[PDB]
């Protein structure tokens, strides 16, 4: 039983994961030990690069411009010159590559003849050379699913950034630890047509690679992202996505929330508004609030603030319908209005908030609106809420014409939240202190050969092997035991039960 | 096997397209633009750049289709305006360019690396130096400092001479990381009675990575160019942050690491001083020569027939014999502490000498002064006539010796000159901040 | 010319003599003793020693008259004790003397200083020792550093190995410091599994001097042949002043100075710990070999005819020809930067390979690591089949090659060899505070 | 009119120079500068060595006892290696060994054909090395004067020791600024029959040396020491003769100090008391000053301290006679037992200071002395006190003998005060680092013949050629204003009158 029919609508969910491999850094002999000791530190600058026809990348440019400098912290042991970008880089380390080389096979995926590798550029500071260096291992791999089949297009082997520390103005710190830490990257198909096909391929993704058992077990160790779209919506990144339970239910708080906002993007339309019919001008309504029980705004004003207002058109009755359970279309307003003040009222919401509705009556008239017409106030220092304002006309004018195509991150709840804009298209060039890795069938056919036990079909096994409790199967591997289990028995002893019982059972 | 392979099929390099391999039995087809291949690599695999930018080897025995989709774009083909209109004020600095890249646009969408030295580009890519001095580039010759010989070291005294006298406040030499303390132990004694700043500098870190040192460097560079220094000096990095940058004397410099850009230090004397991107300067010396009109005079003369020769525990006296019989006019011999050689080549030594071959004792130990009198192996070398060139670095005393060969031959005198001090390469006396640092 | 005349009229080094001579017509009158010739002069000059001890010179065509007062008062021959009553519950540490003087005696009267290596003396001169173990002087042989070759090494290994797994606590190594840092590299290789402490120790300052560093070197490497740490090592002062010693692991030590007792210093790695004479010891890495009890197997196979050649801008191909020319089966060449040659002479190495030769890289910047796969000249040295040596000591790598090709002289054997770990001789990465320390 | 028949006492006089030359140091081209800018330091221990047969110096061994540890000051610019100790000498610097040439010559001495360096061991620690690089020459030179000839033995070039700034117990600190600053010593002959001869010999040598002109100038840096004798007394070196004319009135009062202590040995001899009369037994008095008058034992008392006596029979009258003017016996006992003593009470000075006739009837019973017996006490801890009695009981055994070796220091008075013992003979050794030093027979001729004009020369010529006034002449030498003078004139100038009165007077 689905909330909506995912087929009809334009359902195209795409997936993306990231995770620490157990090897060394993948590009130096390093530990990949985190470790809390800083023993010194050392300051850099990096600078844009120009183009085929000397241009400077515009998103780099403003970094640069910025005018912020980077600290890195290292400790004498763990902290090498390959990472301090003052020695050439070695790799990709065998371990991390053939690891790699077995995610592929547990993914039907068809490892590479030879790898080249790139450097993607970085503008950040957190990668010390100002770029990481990635790879494309192995590609069209895919993942039986009840709905049918998702397809892996790439796994890539590339290198984890250094943690941040600090954001101070004009100087970010940075661990190094953690830079150089190898990472794999899954990467699935917008195919994906269903909420609980996401969670399949997603899981099993995540059984294989714990079959490897050479996976970090972390906490902020797995990166899993969703990209959702619909007919007539647009491609939403949903970045952060906790646990592989929520994906189903964020999926579907998505397919809900886009559903929404058009089915008010029609009703605008049919109101008859326009982009351009949204002149971005300030009202100083302030006065009208000279006098309100509303903290919020009293104490804006008295510290020398201003109330400003807008104008919305035929935007009344909708700036407060809920898209998603607990969140409206002001909610939208009011996150892109954060990049500049904490909040923002708009017509539908109040009367409210110790704001009488005398204030509101009397501002529906210096600003003359109609029985359609809504407003927004931001009550903010001068520039502060005109900014705030106009960051709200932009919605306001792409809530007429459909989906923002932006970034969201994902909440407890299910619901999304806004982040930042559809992150840029990424410039990479050939990483030349590499020389090419080329992939000898050989060892392709070993390594494809002695693939991994995934988790589940162990569990299967002991089943139907060993004859225990499906609970037992499940809660001997669900709980990491499927090692001490296994090395257990190996000693042809506790036939299962004896053992499965004392570790599932007894311990606990 | 790949290269004509592909022709074969007419394929053209940059060509989108199409192919499919089979991998153990499966089927897999791909879908880029075809690249280079990587340096010296031949045969069996093809290089792809699928859409992704992303770089992929394809075994060509396992192709069993190749398509062509679109054409080779390659087209528009851009320029750069050489020299530019200077601002008022601004002091005139030229960059003689010797082959050390100080910058370079990169073709994402190609992936090739070009090296950049219009004045155009190095504005836009170092607004900074502009706004320091007016900064002529003049290409003198592309060449890695690996492969640098004297006949380059002349062109460059030269080219320096030139510019430093037709009126620039000073000089700025793009050189290479590997050679660079040679080079400038060479304009050190060439570019007699000098007056005006001579500044070599490069980037250990290439200048087309985000990272690179070479813009710093090169902006402190060409403060140094507007100096109240005249000498010859290398600066570089002091450290591994982009803090200050160090001035060091061209004589006393060698590079100690393989890799850094804390790289270049000054071996037995202080450097000159220490200086700020920012634009600050802090002097961590006194004596070092002023600016004055004085005009600058080239000294080509060099006999480059010279070789150093590093001494190890067991070497055949064979090799000062292969040197000798080549007829070489001067060894620079890279000795052991004080000055020391296995005694089992004395002979060969005593013989070279006679043989009016000049003869020179440096040390293994980069750091401290050679002297011949405390040992008795010490001793015997000198009474082989070999001329020891007390604190003088190897390298320097090898650059000296082609230097004063090519002005006599006469041994009396090669000491004379070797032993006397033109620029910083003899040090009075070794001060006890100046081991490591 | 002097030597013969003072024979002529009878007279013999030592007598007790009046002199008179002639100074700018008039006579002044000298009485002291003959004393030997200068260590390395013709004379024209006769070197006499007057009842001041002041050494003073006389020009022979000046003196008029020499007679003769008292004469040659020659005497006794004092002799010591080789070895001396060890102590109960001491350690039992050999001191191997290759030529390195630890001590020594000075008459006074005479002038002359005789080495010393007796345990008696050992005792009145250093006691220190004594009151840690029962020392045991050894004389293995007595040669200078300088003139030593790999053939002593193996002479000495052997002694080592001998003595150590002859019941003895811990070893330790008389050597002189020219080449130490060349010997340790060798028995580092040459004691396969060791599992007591092997010291090399020598004076920078000679033994005679009231200021010499010998004693505290001395002490403190009993007290670490004394210690848990299993390998090879070199200790010598780790400052300027009387503080403490440096344990380097003896594949990482190279002699940075010319005359300073801070002459050794650990490269590319860090050295093992710090000693004082006092006794207290401080670690400063946890990766050391420990103390056991397996037996030390001495491994002698070496092939010598292994060069070194130290690169630098304008050296001819023909220094290469000349070495594959003469039978030369390994040569470690000493490069530039990340390891690289001018390019006009990638096509000698070329063909040393092809007739092959082992050729392995390393570079003229004592610190940081060889990488020839960045720059288009190190792909083509690596393409004529060239060994790149990661982070080892250009010496570390000559002495390795020797011992590897004593091995084998099938060339992919001698890569995996070369590039194996047997010693520090190799770093897994390089740590930020591994230069110029 | 002389105060003694010098020539019935064999006074014996000999005269030792040390001078710095204003060059650079000795061994290593660095500027003679001083500077109190420390900017570095470091820590070291010296250790005595064996001798032909394994012997170790009792001195040398003695201070290795101390457990001393040297620390030297020096500045990153002045402090050169070689003077660390950590790089071979290089020398001597040509300036400084042809001054000494100069020198000898300009003191009729016939320079040495080649010269070789020595070294001089040095226990102290003002030499990093353990040693002073000297070397003889030039020999056999002579001084003419009224009462004959005197000679010039020696004259040699060495190197000044460190600036001592502070020697704490277990740590002596030096500065290595002066150390390596050349040093020429001249030095006579032990036959100086006459105080004024002294002063006539020590005032041509000071000339010589001023005449060269680049000798240095200032405070400390001239070393007069004298060492006086007479026929039946006993060698004394005088050490920090300040002026040289004090020079006459040192010798006289010295010579009256022996003449004196012999006369008192006589008066002793003949009363008949041997060294061996003077037991070293201290009799306990502290009870006959219980309740004494005199300040310094009633404290020394309250402090815990005692009041030992000494016996020494038939010394009353002996102790109180004066053996220079405002000096006695008991001076010198005083002086010796300074070692452990701020002072001593004798017998011969007492009543006094607050001690009664009755406390020193007590200790004359509680001693059972005759009435030529005396005593001598000392208050003060129990054993300082007696130390310092001991170091009485030697003197007054001394005594008896007759003048004690020892070196004494100049006094304003003009008399003398113990300081130390008699230093011993010095240790010395080729030094083997500096090749012998050839001295060609043209480059003493062409020296020899370009000497300076003494001091005194030039103002009798200024008297004959210039004719100007004598006390013109003298003031412009005697005050250094005699240069600059030559200086006028040279242009043909202010002929003397005007240039000598305008200088000398004028300007004063
Ligand atoms: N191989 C480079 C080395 C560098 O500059 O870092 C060169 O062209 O000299
Ligand atoms: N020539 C000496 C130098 C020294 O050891 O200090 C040697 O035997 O090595």
């Amino acid at each position: 039983t689905d909330k909506f029919n995912y087929e009809e609508l334009g359902l195209k969910v795409g997936l993306e994961i990231h995770r620490q491999l157990d090897t060394k850094k993948l590009f130096s002999p390093v530990p990949s030990e985190l470790s809390d000791k800083v023993e010194f530190t050392f300051q850099r600058r990096l600078r844009p690069t120009m183009s085929e026809l000397g241009e400077i990348d515009p998103a780099a440019l403003e970094e640069f411009k910025k005018g912020r400098v980077y600290v890195y912290e290292g400790n004498y042991e763990l902290t090498d010159l390959v990472y301090m970008d003052e020695e050439p880089p070695r790799g990709p380390d065998r371990e991390a590559l053939e690891v790699a080389l077995q995610i592929a096979y547990l993914l039907n995926a068809k490892p590479v003849d030879e790898v080249y590798y790139m450097r993607k550029i970085v503008i950040d500071g957190s990668n010390v050379s100002g770029f990481q260096r990635t790879a494309i291992i192995a590609t069209d791999g895919k993942v039986e699913t009840p709905w049918g089949a998702v397809g892996i297009p790439t796994i890539c082997l590339e290198e984890d950034a250094a943690r941040i520390i600090e954001r101070k103005d004009k100087e970010v710190i940075y661990r190094l630890d953690r830079l150089g830490i190898p990472l794999i990257e899954i990467s699935t198909t917008p195919d994906i047509h269903h909420p609980e096909q996401a969670k399949v391929v997603a899981k099993f993704i995540g059984d294989a690679l714990r079959a490897t058992k050479k996976v970090k077990r972390g906490l902020g160790t797995i990166r899993q992202d969703l990209n959702v779209s619909i007919k007539g919506g647009a491609r939403i990144e949903i970045k952060g996505v906790q646990e592989l339970d929520m994906i189903p239910i964020i999926i579907e708080r998505e397919v809900e929330r886009q559903l929404n906002l058009l089915k008010i993007r029609d009703e605008l339309r049919k109101r008859g508004v326009k982009p351009k019919d949204i002149k971005e001008e300030f009202y100083d309504v302030t006065d009208i609030f000279e006098n309100t029980k509303s903290k919020i705004i009293a104490r804006v004003i008295k510290k020398g603030g201003k109330v400003l207002a807008i104008k919305l058109p035929k935007f009344r009755g909708l700036i407060g319908r809920e898209i998603q359970p607990g969140r409206r279309l002001g909610t939208e307003f009011a996150d892109r209005a954060k990049k500049y003040v904490p909040g923002i009222f708009h017509i539908d919401e109040l009367p409210n908030y110790g704001i009488s509705q005398e204030e509101v009556n009397k501002v529906i008239e210096r600003l003359n609106l109609s029985e359609e017409d809504a407003f927004v106030l931001v009550a903010a220092e001068e520039e502060k809420a005109k900014n705030a304002l106009r960051e709200v006309i932009k919605r306001a004018r792409e809530a007429i014409e459909g989906v923002p195509e932006e970034t969201r991150r994902a909440l407890p709840d299910g619901n999304t939240e806004y982040m930042r804009p559809l992150p840029g298209k990424a410039r990479m060039y050939p990483e030349t202190d590499i020389p090419p890795l080329r992939i000898p069938d050989d060892l392709k056919k070993k390594i494809k050969e002695n693939l991994p036990e995934l988790p589940q079909a162990k569990v299967e096994r002991y089943v139907k092997e060993y004859k225990l409790d499906r609970s037992l199967a499940q809660t001997l591997v669900d709980d990491e035991r499927d090692e001490l289990f296994e090395e257990l028995v190996s000693m042809g002893v506790k036939p299962s039960l004896a053992a499965s019982i004392l570790v599932v059972v007894l311990k606990g | 096997r790949v290269d004509e392979f592909l022709k074969e099929r007419n394929i053209n390099v940059g060509d989108f397209v199409r192919i499919t391999k089979e991998e153990d039995g499966e089927e897999v087809t791909y879908e880029g633009y075809i690249m280079p291949p990587y340096e010296l690599s031949a045969g069996d695999t093809l290089v792809l750049k699928l859409e992704n930018g992303y770089n992929i080897g394809i075994a060509l025995e396992k192709i069993r289709r190749i398509e062509v989709l679109e054409r080779a774009k390659v087209k528009p083909e851009v320029h750069f305006e050489a020299l530019i209109e200077g601002k008022p004020g601004l002091p005139e600095v030229t960059i003689i360019g010797t082959g050390g890249t100080i910058a370079s646009r990169i073709d994402y969408e190609t992936g090739a690396v070009y090296p950049a030295f219009t004045a155009e580009e190095l504005a836009k890519a170092l607004p900074e130096i502009f706004e320091v001095a007016n900064v002529k580039p003049k290409l003198l010759f592309n060449i890695f400092s690996e492969d640098m010989k004297p006949k380059h070291w002349v062109k460059i005294a030269h080219e320096v001479a030139k510019a430093l006298n037709s009126g620039d406040y000073g000089v700025v030499v793009a050189h290479g990381t590997d050679t660079m303390g040679y080079t400038a132990a060479a304009l050190s004694f060439m570019l007699r009675n000098l007056g005006k700043p001579v500044v070599l500098v490069g980037a250990q870190r290439s200048s087309d990575r985000p990272s690179s040192d070479a813009a710093m460097n090169l902006i402190c560079s060409v403060r140094m160019a507007t100096s109240e220094v005249a000498e010859v000096m290398v600066v570089m990095h002091g450290e591994t942050g982009d803090t200050y940058c160090l001035a060091h004397r061209g004589t006393k410099v060698r590079k100690m690491h393989t890799s850094r850009r804390d790289a270049f230090r000054s071996i037995n004397d202080v450097p000159i001083a220490k200086i700020w991107p920012n634009g600050e300067i802090e002097f961590l010396r006194k004596d070092y020569r002023k600016r004055s009109d004085e005009e600058v005079e080239v000294d080509d003369k060099i006999e480059e027939k010279v070789a150093l020769v590093k001494v190890y525990p067991g070497i055949s006296s064979e090799i000062i014999d292969f040197l000798v019989d080549k007829g070489y006019k001067g060894i620079v011999i890279e000795g052991t502490g004080l000055g020391h050689t296995p005694n089992d080549i004395i002979p060969s030594i005593e013989r070279a000498v006679e043989e009016g071959v000049a003869v020179c004792m440096t040390s293994q130990c980069i750091y401290g002064r050679v002297n011949l009198n405390v040992y008795s192996t010490g001793r015997k070398l000198l009474k082989a006539g070999v001329i020891p060139c007390e604190d003088m670095l190897p390298e320097t005393a090898y650059v000296k010796l082609m230097w004063v060969l090519g002005h006599t031959q006469n041994l009396e005198e090669v000491r004379k000159m070797m032993l006397t001090n033109y620029a910083g390469e003899i040090t009075p006396y070794t001060r006890f901040d100046t081991y490591l640092r």
